[PDB]
RNA sequence: ACGACCAGGGCUACACACGUGCUACAAUGGCGCAUACAAAGAGAAGCGACCUCGCGAGAGCAAGCGGACCUCAUAAAGUGCGUCGUAGUCCGGAUUGGAGUCUGCAACUCGACUCCAUGAAGUCGGAAUCGCUAGUAAUCGUGGAUCAGAAUGCCACGGUG
RNA sequence: CUCCUAAAGAGUAACGGAGGAGCACGAAGGUUGGCUAAUCCUGGUCGGACAUCAGGAGGUUAGUGCAAUGGCAUAAGCCA
């Protein structure tokens, strides 16, 4: 809902994403940034997003581009 | 009559009977009989059958049809075996664009149980 | 006897070397169609019972034969011998008559048609499929309708196997999703 | 460190109970076209016309206005004609899917709005209980504060009555 | 009344071991014609472990107005 004149990354996410798939495969990337969208190129790797007190591994595939990657990291407990 | 989408549609107003197809509306209903050349307030009968024809020729240009409850069952499949907020939500019948769950969530909960 | 027709001079010969066959007597044959309504619920009333097979009359022409419960079963709540469900069974050029009037009339009907199964096969070479609505016939008008009743078709097929049953049906082009 | 800085999360949870409201269950009405009559307010990191593009939210360009001057800003119930004809309906709009707009570093948790599609409950509400004595109740729109954005709340204004 | 005790003809006792009867039916009788189960598997609208349909397996494991025993396909079973 963001408007077409681009989607959201946060560049320090953004250069860690080059910086592994440029460098081969890594370990989890561990970042803060709920609010950047999943990019083509993330595809393969495992973000570690923060739910508030954890960083939920996160393995990105296809299906998943154009989401928030906090839209996989749930931030409530309930059962 | 019955159209290329199966269901019969009532013998009424054209514009409102052509509403009872899964996925035509109002706005449907009319851009499908303006671009036909039918009437808005002429009944499914006094139709001549070369003109429902005309109408099937121009509703088959849209997917209103169990193949759009299969297009709209594969994206909540999709939503859910993605495990994304929304496919949780969905996976257990709360609201799911961030209605209040305190209270008044009847639609999604249903009936209320002690 | 259309497709009757159609049988003895195209269908036979080209299975008769698709499985080369020896004599002509080896070609799988289409025995009876024989149409089963389930009604279940008359034992409420049988009013319904009567007009149901009714319509089942009008689909074939045939007066129907109201089956009987074989033994009690409370499963099901009912009796032996109680009036259950009626059933027409279709032989020669009646069942002809009739099995191009679903494949050419029955088929392009359905609503959101999808195609039959291939897998809906005996395993000795019969199919046997159901039709959930009964107003996908031209005979039943749908201004006369009390209920939605469906009703099974199965076709008895001299064939051995699967393979040249599903190969039999598909010389009449049946729809094979 | 019970002080201070930061990022993310929460205050938005959800078996359930209550208070206060909004929208309805329709024909004294819904929809379509045409047309009539207000008051009170706000505006400079603001109100933003006209024109062009967009189905629309809006966008581009760009006047005027620190304002009885310009803008917000088309009042709506009403009235005329047509249609619907008592049905879960051309009532009702919940919910959900898809596509977008704008603000904002940033709309995932958790914004508002638009378009297409879908069309829950609801057919007047048990025990009980509330407000109101006249331009009042009832009903219909309008504006402002807070505010980047976010009113069914609050505070005010007039129409019918 | 039926079975066992009862000792391969009959019969045979106990406060021995187990069960039934004090009816039913004008068809559930007569005759002629026809028919052949149980169970399970596979496929199939609602339909489900279990309804009706189709096929295969199976071969009487079913059935017989009612206890048990002996019978029953030429059916004594089922239908007209």
């Amino acid at each position: 809902r963001s408007l077409k004149k681009g989607p959201f990354i946060d560049l320090h996410l953004l250069k860690k994403v080059e910086k592994a798939v440029e460098s081969g495969d890594k370990k989890p990337l561990r970042t803060w940034s709920r609010r950047s969208t999943i990019f083509p190129n993330m595809i393969g790797l495992t973000i570690a997003v923060h739910n508030g007190r954890q960083h939920v591994p996160v393995f990105v595939t296809d299906e998943m581009v154009g989401h928030k990657l906090g839209e996989f990291a749930p931030t409530r407990t309930y059962r | 009559a019955r159209i290329a989408g199966i269901n019969i549609p009532d013998h009424k107003h054209a514009v409102i009977a052509l509403t009872s197809i899964y996925g035509v509306g109002k706005t449907r209903s009319k851009a499908i009989l303006a671009a036909a050349g039918i009437a808005e307030d002429v009944k499914i009968s006094e139709l001549s059958e070369g003109q429902i024809d005309t109408l099937r020729d121009e509703v088959a240009k849209f997917v209103v049809e169990g193949d759009l409850r299969r297009e709209i069952s594969m994206s909540i499949k999709r939503l859910m075996d993605l495990g994304c907020y929304r496919g949780l939500r969905h996976r257990r019948g709360l609201p799911v664009r961030g209605q209040r769950t305190k209270t008044n969530a009847r639609t999604r909960k249903g009936p209320r149980k002690p | 006897a259309k497709l009757h027709d159609y049988y003895k001079d195209e269908v036979v010969k080209k299975l008769m070397t698709e499985f080369n066959y020896n004599s002509v007597m080896q070609v799988p044959r289409v025995e009876k169609i024989t149409l089963n309504m389930g009604v279940g619920e008359a034992i409420a009333d049988k009013k319904l019972l009567d007009n149901a097979a009714a319509d089942l009359a009008a689909i074939s022409g045939q007066k129907p034969l109201i089956t009987k419960a074989r033994k009690s079963v409370a499963g099901f709540k009912i009796r032996q011998g109680y009036p259950i469900g009626c059933k027409v069974t279709l032989r020669g050029e009646r069942m002809w008559e009739f099995f191009e009037r679903l494949i050419t009339i029955a088929v392009p009907r359905i609503r959101d048609f999808r195609g039959l199964s291939a897998k809906s096969f005996d395993g000795r070479g019969n199919y046997s499929m159901g039709v959930r609505e009964q107003i996908i016939f031209p005979e039943i008008d749908y201004d006369k309708v009390d209920r939605v009743r469906g009703l099974d078709i199965t076709i008895t097929t001299t064939a051995k196997s699967d393979e040249e049953g599903r190969a039999l049906l598909a010389a009449f082009d049946f729809p094979f999703r």
